[PDB]
RNA sequence: UUUUUUUUUUUUUUU
């Protein structure tokens, strides 16, 4: 687990680093956010996403991790290239350069609560 | 890297002057030969006539192209089709050091298709043997050879 | 002349003559194939 | 721990015995028709004891990544666990396998 | 700040609809990087590249004269056509289309003052003013409208539909408008979904795109399926011939010979399909008119080198191949190596003839001498801006993303005479 | 009536394996899966 | 007579196991056209052949009374093309295979 | 096609009788002869050409 | 009579010459020929209307009561005619392929209903009382796997 | 107007509308994500020895590109407001009773 | 008829094809055609008269 | 040895093929946390 | 017999050994030439023999009518090759109907009859050490 | 169809 202090430069290692994404969406969505979740999953597979994501009617956040260069494209896609209406984009934290990764597969957390408890809640 | 035949620099030197540089020489030679050694008409019609001056001219072109086939160093398959030699030459160079991400590796196939240079040689290849051979047997003739070299 | 962009240059009459032949061979092949289709090939009634 | 290396099955005496009968039947396949032809021409029905040990029906389905002789199909040629491991390792995608449909 | 960013995001949506058969923005960008790196790798050890280096040490720039041809241009190790040459070819080709205004408007129905002859554009301004002669706000005022337009339309019309006076037309028009409004009170998918409210437009057009529908209580069911689901493009030629004959009966002011027009009109429809013509059928052409970058007219000197270079662009583009990169005699690989490089593109590549436009007479119909040098004011809507032009803001955001792609902030180092340099710098986290 | 959504139903439950256009896949995978291990074990060893 | 023969038609069919793979072939075939010597290139007709599918069945974990099942879908794709008056055999056969 | 092939009344009837109605279509009026008794393509192709000539020898009688 | 010149002069030639045969303004106002299509369950239909007071033939030159011997089935494939008053004016031709006994009857109601609207836009509002234009795209649910032999048939 | 309509109005308009080469390409063709990488050759771009072989001027020379893009966006609006609108008129009138 | 004394007949021999044969790479690279396979490679079609 | 002129192996005149020293897209991509069988030479160990 | 054999996995103790001795031999023999010329050798050193006996074969076709030319594989080829050495040779009034022999107008016979960029590259090639 | 027929309907297809 050698840090970037060993010899990363602009020759060949400039595109050999990992990190975490930074995004926090907020605003109303069509139906219950089904369109946004489906669109994000298809694009995420092409970029070989590892982290997870959360989608809902209003709340939309998550933690996405991957390559330093791969995540750069997603920043522009999820800021202007949005078919739905977006109010504003927030940020929580970011970090570039880290040995190995935490997650292994891309998945979206969905509300699988039973319908019986929905009325009580 | 004690020896001078295994460093990163020498590998690149032989990967351009022998892979891409040699491929272009064969490509131009094949096209140039066809201009100076034309045929009576269509390639398909020339086999059904069994006429002289067509079997002879075609045979000469086959030997000239074979003698003018450079031997690739990095590639050991030794392909005979000029279209395939150029298509595969770029794949080896692109996979050496061209890409910068996982996605770029998967998009290598699309890069070759977008290039207009490779699209010109797609419609120029050898006729498969199983084109006229079945038809010849139908009429029941035992005096025709599909191969041009053997026919002469 | 009167040639469109994405269209076949061949005459329409030639296609109609050739198209009918293809439909005839397909019908004959299906009829003959169904006749020679039975379990245990080579078995015939009261043959032994 | 470490899932099995699916390319090389473990040792199994019963599994090897099934393949032994296949070779014997192939060489004796010609003799099987001769025995039926002579009886048919003469018009007499009789047994053929020699076909018991070299018969085609002696061989049955078996699992290649296994050694059990049950639960094997002609399409996959694998047991319940053989298909699960092969499909989950990422090997059937090239062969048109979409698990999305039920 | 918030309004400026919103316009940039909305503008990108219009450009996406113009590229139906193309990869997304995140796919084409990656491909360009591979092409740029491939050119450098292939041209690293070229004989020409090494020859120039040795000449500098020996203090001998040019021994006799220029070796290379005066038609090539390489930027960032990528092939690019002349920027100035494209404008001349595009303007000259599009200028001949507007020539029909003389025999359609300047001789039949003068639209007041159409423009000066050719100020800058002469392409879209003509249509904007000519189409502004038909206005309608209140149905009660429709009677007076027929008294100011009937006389002008009494020439280019069928004989049976020309004997009536202005008052006769008004009687039917007055009753027709009332029926449409009453019926407008599966019809909601083409009334509020397509119309774009502005709050500033006091009146709206009639009988243009979607105003002539809903005449009766009930409309056709299958009609809607051919506008939203998919527009039938195969019948483009059939409809055009069935409408053109109404104006031209072969015995009126129009010529008596018209047969080859239908065959050629079909090609224009197929060519526009790639641009995204099918998308405009479903969505009303309102977003493109409003949400679109704009700027000042071009201004440059037409040099002799650029004037002759534009001729080749109009030659190969007449057959359908409007791209110079796909043709030979442009690849730098064969130029720096001494391969079989020639200028036979006009005979070898241009083998397929075009027996519909012309055989060997392109400059005759398309006058290249026009515009060019003679080309050397703000619009009504373009003037109202916060200094920065709409196009300047759009490119500013795009440049900040492509240039800043990664653990990066590639900086400003020289801003003079257009030339500039870039480098690398570390980026700290927040 | 959904026509495209029900495509391939006829050749899923009312067709024989030997009387259909579907080709086997086990034959190709037999020689493909085995070769993968050969290149992995002998790959680094040959270079060393 | 052999010299009196002529290729009346050439029905070209494809069989792809993936959606993306089939789409790549269509684009590649189109690019090979619009480059022949004659003014109009050979433009074959399209004829889809549906999409056959297969999915066997198996009992589902062992030591169970058949309470659940797991299916394995194996879709397929097909495509057919038609040709008429193939004057140039080299410019058609090579393009289809390439 | 039988219609294109010019033959006498007696000869025309025998052509369809030997092959039977299975290899004859009453709609268009064409006869298809299929031969596949060999695994190889070349071997099978030559076989068809031999039987075809023999059929015409007996038809004209 | 200037109003009729603009209306009658535009229907002829020009955009769509098909709409040229009418039976006065009041009482029929129906087109000479019309077409309609209807889908219900695993079946299809194609009904065409033509002028004539003849009988009703479905296919293979047969009568109507043969396909639908039941009384309720025959009434469903003729309900729109009674409401519109075309009881004995226009002919009826029903062509179907597949389905069942009562499955094909429903497709005819949707097919014939879509034909009358095309022939007369005005004669479409009165047909909403009986819900003729309404269809049923939903189909039978699949048999779930497991122990249940049927969709929800339990066992001991 | 017989010799200026047969092959002038239905043919020449196609040439002006054939802008797919400049429209299909990306907005930033000469600049990509890897534009500041080692793509330029160090032996032919660093010392500035050559003059025509290479030219690193695509970072601030947007004036030429801005003018080129401006001329390609005006004709697009005309096609949608003249061609698409004209077709809709025939389609709508094809079902008028 | 004199082409083969062991098979006195008019037409027995055909022509050889130019179809590639053999394995691209395996333990049987140097196999080509079998002893019995070469006979049918130079004949129009196999028979059962021998 | 097929007669396809566009094939990549039909024109192979030798029994040796190049091996990629580095790969960024592993062919045997798992669908989860499961590893590839036969990729653990060293035996495991338990805390005991 | 052949259907049941297709089962189980193949043998594993018959794979090619990775021997370094055989690796060097393959590389050394990879750059071998191809001096086959099986077809060219047959045609070569044959035209001279026909030229020596040109007068002897000149009368062969005079006594043979066109209708007698039934064996084209031996006669048609001979006639075509003969005309290559002697383009002009009128034997008699009757001639081929452009079917069995197409002499054409622009044929090939035994008797025989770079740019600024490329030229500039050669001048500077052998000018640096 | 006033020298016309002489009749029940299925689970892929007229691309």
């Amino acid at each position: 687990t050698a840090p970037r202090v060993v010899r990363d430069r602009d020759e060949t290692n400039f595109h050999e680093m990992l990190g975490k994404f930074r995004f926090d969406l907020q605003g109303s969505f069509k139906e219950n956010g089904d369109m946004l979740r489906d669109s994000l999953l298809q694009v995420g597979r092409d970029l070989f996403l590892v982290g997870w994501v959360k989608c809902r009617s209003r709340f939309a956040t998550g933690h996405i991790q991957g390559d330093v260069h791969a995540l750069s494209y997603m920043r522009r896609y999820l800021e202007k290239h949005v078919d739905e209406s977006v109010s504003s984009v927030r940020f929580y934290e970011e970090n570039f350069g880290m040995p190995l990764l935490e997650y292994e597969r891309l998945s979206a957390v969905n509300d699988f609560r039973a319908p019986g408890k929905k009325q009580q809640h | 890297y004690i020896t001078s035949a295994n460093f990163s620099e020498p590998v690149e030197l032989l990967s351009l002057a022998e892979d891409l540089h040699k491929a272009e020489i064969y490509t131009q030679t094949t096209e140039k030969l066809e201009k100076q050694w034309p045929a009576a008409g269509g390639v398909a019609k020339g086999i059904q006539g069994d006429q002289f001056f067509d079997v002879m001219a075609a045979a000469v072109r086959e030997d000239l192209q074979d003698q003018s086939r450079p031997v690739l160093v990095n590639e050991l398959t030794d392909h005979e089709n000029p279209y395939c030699m150029k298509r595969e030459a770029l794949r080896r160079l692109v996979l050496h050091a061209c890409t910068r991400n996982c996605l770029d590796e998967t998009l290598t196939d699309t890069l070759l298709d977008r290039r207009a240079d490779l699209q010109r040689l797609r419609s120029k290849a050898r006729l498969p043997p199983e084109v006229l051979e079945p038809l010849a047997a139908f009429v029941g003739i035992t005096r025709f050879s599909f191969d041009r070299r053997a026919r002469l | 002349a009167t040639v469109l962009r994405g269209h076949c240059p061949t005459d329409k009459e030639f296609i109609r003559r050739a198209l009918e032949e293809e439909q005839a061979v397909e019908r004959i092949r299906k009829k003959l194939d169904k006749k020679q289709l039975q379990w245990f090939p080579g078995k015939t009634p009261w043959a032994p | 721990l470490n899932p099995p290396p699916i390319a090389f099955p473990s040792f199994n005496r019963r599994c090897q015995k099934d393949w032994l009968a296949r070779r014997a039947f192939a060489e004796n396949e010609v003799n099987g028709r001769i025995y039926k032809n002579v009886y048919q021409n003469l018009g007499f029905k009789g047994p053929i004891p020699i076909l018991n040990k070299v018969g085609q029906y002696r061989i049955r389905m078996r699992c290649i990544s296994g050694g059990y002789s049950r639960g094997i199909f002609r399409f996959t040629r694998m047991a319940r666990m053989g298909m699960l491991q092969l499909a989950r390792e990422g090997w059937l995608k090239k062969y048109g396998y979409r698990p999305g449909l039920f | 700040l918030q309004e400026l960013e919103s316009f940039v995001g909305s503008a990108l949506r219009t450009y996406r609809l113009l590229r139906p058969h193309a990869l997304p923005f995140y796919k084409e960008d990656s491909l360009l990087s591979m092409q740029s790196k491939l050119n450098e790798a292939t041209l690293k050890h070229s004989p020409l590249v090494h020859d120039l280096v040795e000449l500098k040490k020996r203090n001998l720039s040019v021994p006799s004269d220029l070796l290379p041809p005066d038609f090539n241009a390489l930027q960032f190790s990528l092939p690019v056509v002349s920027a100035r040459g494209f404008l001349l070819a595009l303007s000259a080709a599009a200028n001949s289309v507007a020539e029909d205004l003389e025999f359609l408007c300047r001789r039949l129905s003068v639209p007041n003052l159409p423009h000066p002859t050719h100020p800058f554009r002469l392409k879209l301004l003509l249509d904007a003013l000519f189409e502004s002669f038909k206005l309608r706000k209140d149905p009660h005022y429709a009677h007076d409208w027929a008294q100011r337009n009937w006389p002008r339309l009494q020439a280019a019309m069928p004989e049976p539909l020309s004997e009536l006076s202005a008052d006769s037309v008004g009687l039917w028009l007055k009753a027709h408008l009332e029926r449409v409004i009453e019926n407008q009170r599966d019809g909601r998918g083409r009334l509020l979904a397509q119309k774009f409210p502005l709050k500033s437009d006091e009146e709206d057009l009639y009988s243009l795109a979607d105003d002539f529908i809903f005449d009766h209580e009930i409309v056709d069911e299958q009609f809607c399926d051919e506008r939203l689901s998919q527009f039938p493009i195969d019948k483009a030629g059939e409809l055009f011939r069935r409408v053109a004959d109404f104006f031209g009966l072969t015995k009126g002011p129009q010529p008596a010979v018209n047969d080859a027009v239908v065959a050629q009109f079909q090609n224009l429809v197929y060519t526009l399909d790639e641009i995204g013509l099918s998308n405009w059928m479903k969505m009303d052409t309102r977003e493109i008119e409003e949400f679109l970058p704009e700027g000042d007219p071009p201004s440059f000197a037409a040099s002799q080198q650029d004037l002759d270079a534009a001729r080749l662009l109009l030659k190969a583009a007449a057959r359908g191949k409007a791209n110079l990169l796909d043709f030979e005699a442009l690849d730098p690989y064969k130029l720096l190596h001494g391969f079989d490089f020639k200028t036979v593109q006009e005979e070898l590549a241009t083998l397929p003839p075009n027996p519909f436009l012309t055989d060997a007479d392109i400059d005759e119909l398309f006058d290249i001498t026009t515009a060019a040098v003679s080309m050397n004011a703000s619009l009504r809507n373009f003037k109202a801006k916060f200094g920065r032009t709409p196009l300047e803001a759009l490119l500013d955001s795009e440049e900040k993303f492509l240039t800043s792609a990664g653990p990066v902030d590639w900086l400003k180092d020289e801003d003079e005479n257009g030339e500039a340099f870039v480098s690398w710098r570390w980026k700290r986290p927040a | 009536a959904f026509r495209y959504r029900r495509e391939g139903q006829f050749t899923k439950f009312r067709v024989h394996f030997d009387r259909s256009g579907f080709r086997p896949y086990i034959d190709e995978l037999k020689w493909e899966i085995m070769d993968w291990h050969y290149k992995r074990a002998m790959g680094p060893q040959m270079k060393k | 007579a052999l010299s009196a023969y002529s290729l009346r038609s050439l029905i070209v069919t494809y069989n792809s196991r993936n959606r993306s793979s089939m789409n790549a072939t269509i684009e590649n075939l189109k690019n090979a056209l619009r480059w022949t010597s004659p003014s109009e290139s050979s433009s074959p007709s399209s004829a889809p052949s549906s999409a056959p599918s297969s999915a066997p069945s198996s009992s589902w974990s062992p030591f169970k009374y058949k309470y659940a099942l797991r299916h394995y879908v194996f879709e397929d794709h097909r495509y057919a093309f038609a040709f008429y008056d193939v004057n140039s055999v080299q410019e058609v056969v090579s393009a289809a295979l390439g | 096609r039988v219609a294109d092939l010019k033959l006498s009344d007696s000869q025309e009837q025998r052509l369809l009788d030997i092959l039977g109605p299975e290899r004859y279509d009453e709609q268009t009026g064409v006869v298809c002869l299929e031969a596949d008794v060999f695994p190889q393509l070349n071997h099978n192709a030559a076989y068809l050409g031999d039987i075809l000539q023999q059929l015409m020898r007996e038809v004209k009688k | 009579s200037s109003d009729s010149a603009l209306i009658s002069g535009a229907i002829v030639r020009a955009f769509n010459p098909e709409r040229m045969k009418v039976f006065m303004h009041n009482g029929c106002e129906w087109l000479w020929q019309a077409e309609g299509t209807g889908t219900r369950k695993r079946a299809a239909a194609h009904v065409i209307i033509r002028r004539g007071t003849g009988q009703v033939r479905v296919n293979n030159d047969e009568d109507l009561y043969v396909r639908w011997p039941f009384y309720y089935n025959r009434m469903d494939v003729l309900q729109p005619f009674f409401l519109t008053g075309t009881a004995g004016i226009y002919d009826l031709f029903i062509h179907v392929r597949g389905g069942g006994s009562s499955g094909q009857a429903g497709a005819v109601r949707l097919a014939v209903g879509r034909a009358l609207v095309s022939a007369c836009p005005a004669c479409a509002r009165l047909l909403e009382e009986d819900m003729v234009l309404y269809e049923d795209t939903r189909q039978r649910m699949p048999k779930m796997p497991g122990r249940m032999k049927a969709r929800k048939m339990r066992t001991w | 107007p017989a010799e200026r309509l047969h092959s002038l109005f239905a043919r020449a308009d196609v040439l002006a509308h054939l802008l797919h080469s400049r429209l299909a390409l990306p907005l930033l063709y000469p600049l990509n994500s890897g534009g500041a990488l080692t793509n330029p050759l160090n032996s032919a771009a660093s010392p500035d020895s050559p003059a025509a072989l290479n030219s690193i001027a695509t970072s601030r020379w947007k004036r030429e590109e801005v003018m080129s893009a401006l001329a390609t966006v005006t004709p697009l609006v005309l096609a949608a407001t003249s061609v698409s609108r004209f077709l809709k008129t025939a389609h709508a009138l094809s079902y008028f009773a | 008829d004199a082409l083969h004394p062991h098979h006195p007949f008019r037409n027995h021999f055909g022509f050889e094809s130019s179809v590639p044969y053999g394995v691209v790479g395996s333990i049987s690279m140097g196999k080509g055609r079998k002893k019995i396979e070469k006979e049918l490679a130079r004949l129009r079609y196999p028979t059962l008269q021998r | 040895r097929s007669s396809n002129p566009f094939c990549l192996l039909s024109a192979n005149k030798t029994g040796w093929l190049q091996w990629s020293p580095k790969q960024r897209v592993p062919f045997p991509q798992p669908l989860g946390k499961r590893k590839v069988g036969g990729t653990d030479p060293q035996p495991p160990v338990f805390p005991k | 017999g052949r259907q049941m054999m297709k089962w189980y996995w193949p043998s594993k103790y018959m794979l090619q050994d990775v021997q370094m001795a055989q690796y060097f031999q393959m590389q050394a023999m990879r750059f071998a030439p191809r001096p086959a010329h099986v077809s060219l050798t047959t045609l070569s050193a044959t035209m001279e023999q026909c030229w020596k006996k040109r007068d002897a074969v000149r009368a062969f076709f005079q006594s043979i009518d066109e209708k007698v030319l039934r064996e084209n594989p031996t006669l048609q080829d001979l006639y075509g090759l003969y005309r290559t050495l002697c383009p002009d040779d009128p034997l008699r009034t009757p001639v081929d109907p452009a079917l069995w022999r197409d002499p054409g107008f622009t044929w090939q016979h035994t008797a025989d009859q770079l740019s600024a960029l490329a030229e500039t590259g050669l001048g500077q090639s052998a000018s640096e050490l």
